[PDB]
C-alpha cells in the first residue's frame, strides 16, 4: 500500500526481487520509476552474481557477456566493479579479474 | 565571477579561506612558519596588521638552516600553543629537510602543516549533503584511494599529521586586467623551462604543461565557460589542448551537458565565444632578449622583481588596489614621464597629503633611476640601443663583426650577460652562423671568461639559440629579412627600438590580414573575420617552422568576447603593452573584445641567462 511504501525506500523493495535471482523485473521499475541512483546497483549484484556461478566456463566468452551486458546501462553511480573484480580474483579466475 | 571574469573578486576567496582555517587551528597565541618561497606571495595578499587582528597568531618565521641553531633559540621560546609549518610541494614533489630534521631533534608534540593546492571543482560544493548518508551506505570513501600523495615519504616520528589543505587559485597582482601563475621556478630557483642539467628535460616539459593545465582548468571550472574556438600554435601546445580537452571531457559533472544542449546545441546557438589562442615561447626567441624601453620594463631589468611585485631597495608597495599615480604612468615610454610629472606637480599647487607624499616619492625614484641611467658606463644604454637596430635590420659584412664586438668589451666596461645577450641574438638574427666564425668567437669567450664557459657554450648551442649552419619542438629555421617583408615589424610601437614584437603580427593575422594584405597578397579568404581561422596561410608558416602541422586549429561546439591567451614559457613585459594597442586598435576598427593574458612567471633577458648557467 501507499503508506508502507513510506516506512522502506525503493532500494528496500529492489532489494527483496533482487535475492530471488529475478535480474531483469528490477531493471524494468527503474526506468519507468524514472530514477538513475539505483540503476547500478542491480548490475554489480547480477554480475557478481554471473561470477560466482557457473565454474565450468571460459574467460573470453564471459567477459565479453559480461561488458556487452555494461552496454545497456548508460549511468555512472554506483557503479563500481572494484568488487567485481575482487570476487573474481578470491577465486582461481586471475586472467579475468586482471582483465577487468 | 558569473560569466563576468571580475578578477579582483578572486583575491577575497584566498584570504578568507586562509583566515579561517588559520583560526579554526586553535583559540590560542600561535606562532607562523612560512617557507621562504611562499612568504612574498602570501605578504602580497594579507597585511600584517590585518592578519595580527584577524587570527591570533602573532609571529611569522622562515624556513632555513638557521632555525636549527635556533632551535633551542626560537622554537624553544615562544610556543604558546604549537608550530603550523606552510610548505609549498605543488613542485619537485619533496619536502624539505627543514622539517624533517627539526622534527626528530627538538621533539615536537604536536605537529601540523599546511599544504597548497588548486581549488577542486569536481566536489561540486560538497555534492549536496552526501545524498541523505549516501542512501544507506551505498557510497563510502573509506580505504577507496590510494593511502597517501608525495606525503607518503612522511612516516617518521609521531602520528600527527593534521593536514590542512588550503585551497588557491590564481588572482592578479601586477594589473587588474592581468593574472599571474607561479609555477616557472621550484624551490631552488631553477627554471621550469631551461633547466642547468640537459638530462631531464621530458619529465620536467611533461609537469610544467601539466600543472598549466590543471590551472587552467581550475580557472575554467570556477568561471563556468565553455570554450567554442582554439588555435593552437607549435607542439607542446597541441599535447596541452589535447590533455585538456580529455581531461575537460573526462571530470565534467551533470547537470551541465544538459545546459550544454540547451544553449548552443544542433541549428542553433546563442552567440557566445571564448577563444583560447596558446603560444610557445622557443618560437619566437627574437624578442625576449631586446632592451625595454617602458617605465616598469627599465625598472625591472635593472631591479629584478620577486615572487610579489615588489623590490627590495625601496620600501613602498607598487599595488595598484591603493594608488592612483602608478596606474597612469607603469606602462608609458620613459622619456614621456618628467613633462607628465612635470605638469601633474604644478595643477595640485593650485589645489591629501598622501597624493603629496606619493608624488614626492615618485619624482625622487625619477630623478634617480634617471641619474642612474647616465654616468654609469655613460653611452652603453643607448650604444646598445643603437646596435640592436643596425642588427635588426641587416647590416653585418665580412669580419667587421669581431671588430665591434669587442669594441665595448673593455673600452666600456660592461657585464658578461649583455654580451651574451647580444651575440646569441647576432647568432639568431640570421638564422645561420658560418662555420669559420665560432672557432674565433667561442675561442675570445674562453679566453676572456673562464674555462666553464665552454660548458655554457654547449649546452646553449641546441636548444636553438646558437646554431652552426653546417619531437623537433618547433623551432625556427627562416631569415629575419624575410620575416620583415611579410610583416611590417620596422616601419605605434615602443617598450623596444621601435620594433614590433613577431607574437605581436602572429596574432594580428588570425584577426585582420591588412599588413599581409599589403606583401605576399593576391586574394584572401576574408578581410575582417569575427571568428578565428586559419586558411590559405600555410605555406608561409610551413617554410617558417619547417613542417606544416605547427598551427592547429580546433572547433569543440557541434554546429562582449573574452580571449585566454595563456603563455606557456613566460612573458615579456613589453608584449603586455603592445596587448593594450592591440585591443585598443581593433576596438576602433570595429571588432570589439577583450583579453586576459594567463602568465607563468615574469621571463626577461638577464633572468635567463643565469637559468642556463
Amino acid at each position: 500500500t501507499v503508506e508502507e511504501y513510506r516506512c522502506i525506500s525503493l532500494k528496500g523493495v529492489i532489494d527483496r526481487l533482487l535475492k530471488y535471482h529475478r535480474y531483469y523485473e528490477c531493471i524494468q521499475i527503474c526506468k519507468l520509476a524514472n530514477e538513475r541512483f539505483l540503476l547500478g546497483y542491480v548490475f554489480t549484484e547480477w554480475a557478481k552474481d554471473k561470477i560466482k556461478g557457473s565454474p565450468d566456463m571460459e574467460d573470453d566468452e564471459l567477459l565479453d557477456k559480461i561488458k556487452s551486458r555494461l552496454s545497456v546501462i548508460d549511468m555512472t553511480d554506483t557503479l563500481q566493479m572494484v568488487a567485481v573484480a575482487k570476487v573474481a580474483y578470491l577465486e582461481g579466475r586471475f586472467q579475468l579479474s586482471r582483465n577487468l | 565571477m558569473n560569466r563576468f571574469w571580475n578578477t579582483k573578486k578572486f583575491s577575497l576567496t584566498n584570504a578568507d579561506g586562509l583566515c579561517a582555517t588559520l583560526n579554526e587551528i586553535s583559540q590560542n597565541d600561535e606562532v607562523l612558519v612560512v617557507q621562504p618561497s611562499v612568504l612574498p606571495v602570501l605578504n602580497s595578499l594579507l597585511t600584517f596588521q590585518d592578519l595580527t587582528q584577524s587570527t591570533p597568531v602573532r609571529k611569522i618565521t622562515l624556513l632555513d638552516d638557521q632555525l636549527s641553531d635556533d632551535l633551542p633559540s626560537a622554537l624553544g621560546s615562544v610556543p604558546q600553543m604549537d608550530l603550523i609549518f606552510l610548505i609549498d610541494v605543488r613542485t619537485s614533489l619533496r619536502l624539505p629537510p627543514q622539517l624533517l630534521d627539526a622534527a626528530q631533534k627538538h621533539n615536537l608534540s604536536s605537529l601540523h602543516i599546511i599544504y597548497c593546492r588548486w581549488k577542486p571543482s569536481f566536489q561540486n560544493t560538497l555534492e549536496d549533503t552526501e545524498q541523505w548518508q549516501k542512501d544507506g551506505f551505498d557510497l563510502n570513501s573509506k580505504k577507496t584511494h590510494f593511502p597517501n600523495v608525495i606525503e607518503s615519504q612522511l612516516k617518521e616520528l609521531s602520528n600527527e599529521y593534521t593536514l590542512y589543505p588550503w585551497d588557491l587559485l590564481p588572482f592578479p597582482q601586477i594589473d587588474e586586467n592581468v593574472l599571474l601563475t607561479h609555477s616557472l621556478y621550484n624551490m631552488e630557483n631553477v627554471n621550469m623551462y631551461y633547466p642547468n642539467l640537459r638530462s631531464l628535460q621530458s619529465a620536467t616539459e611533461s609537469i610544467l604543461v601539466d600543472d598549466m593545465v590543471n590551472s587552467l582548468q581550475s580557472l575554467i571550472f570556477e568561471t563556468n565557460s565553455i570554450i567554442t574556438n582554439v588555435v593552437s600554435i607549435g607542439n607542446l601546445s597541441k599535447r596541452c589542448s589535447h590533455l585538456l580537452k580529455k581531461r575537460i571531457d573526462e571530470h565534467q559533472t551533470e547537470n551541465d551537458l544538459f545546459i550544454k544542449g540547451t544553449l548552443y546545441g544542433e541549428r542553433t546557438n546563442c552567440g557566445l565565444e571564448m577563444d583560447l589562442i596558446i603560444l610557445e615561447r622557443n618560437t619566437d626567441p627574437i624578442t625576449p632578449l631586446l632592451t625595454q624601453l617602458t617605465y616598469a620594463g627599465i625598472l625591472d631589468d635593472l631591479y629584478e622583481f620577486n615572487s610579489g611585485i615588489k623590490i627590495k631597495e625601496k620600501d613602498m608597495n607598487f599595488n595598484y588596489k591603493e594608488d592612483k599615480i602608478w596606474n597612469d604612468l607603469k606602462f608609458l615610454n620613459f622619456g614621456s614621464i618628467g613633462p607628465q610629472l612635470n605638469k601633474l606637480a604644478k595643477e595640485l599647487q593650485t589645489q591629501l597629503q598622501q597624493r603629496q607624499a606619493f608624488l614626492k616619492n615618485h619624482t625622487t625614484l625619477s630623478s634617480d633611476v634617471l641619474k642612474v641611467v647616465e654616468t654609469e658606463e655613460y653611452g652603453s644604454f643607448n650604444k646598445i640601443l643603437e646596435l640592436e637596430l643596425e642588427i635588426l635590420m641587416g647590416n653585418t659584412l665580412n669580419n667587421d663583426i669581431e671588430d665591434i664586438i669587442l669594441e665595448l668589451q673593455y673600452q666600456y666596461e660592461v657585464d658578461q650577460k649583455k654580451i651574451l645577450r647580444l651575440i646569441c641574438l647576432l647568432s639568431l638574427c640570421k638564422n645561420s652562423l658560418r662555420e669559420k666564425d665560432y672557432e674565433y668567437l667561442r675561442t675570445f669567450m674562453i679566453d676572456s671568461w673562464g674555462i666553464e664557459k665552454c660548458f655554457q657554450l654547449e649546452s646553449l648551442a641546441e636548444l636553438g639559440f646558437f646554431t652552426s649552419k653546417t619531437s623537433k619542438s618547433t623551432r625556427l629555421q627562416k631569415e629575419y629579412r624575410y620575416i620583415s617583408q611579410w610583416f611590417n615589424t620596422v616601419p605605434a610601437t615602443f617598450a623596444y627600438s621601435g620594433v614590433v614584437p613577431l607574437t605581436m603580427r602572429l596574432v594580428q593575422m588570425l584577426y585582420d590580414r591588412s599588413i599581409l594584405f599589403h606583401n605576399y597578397s593576391s586574394q584572401q579568404p576574408f578581410i575582417l573575420s569575427r571568428e578565428p581561422r586559419v586558411s590559405q596561410t600555410e605555406d608561409l608558416i610551413e617554410q617558417l617552422y619547417g613542417d606544416s602541422h605547427a598551427i592547429e586549429e580546433s572547433i569543440w561546439v557541434p554546429g562582449e568576447d573574452i580571449a585566454l591567451v595563456v603563455f606557456l614559457g613566460g612573458v615579456t613585459m613589453g608584449e603586455i603593452a603592445i596587448m593594450k594597442h592591440l585591443q585598443k586598435i581593433l576596438g576602433k576598427k570595429g571588432i570589439n573584445k577583450r583579453f586576459i593574458i594567463i602568465a607563468d612567471g615574469l621571463i626577461n633577458g638577464t633572468r635567463i641567462m643565469n637559468s642556463i648557467s
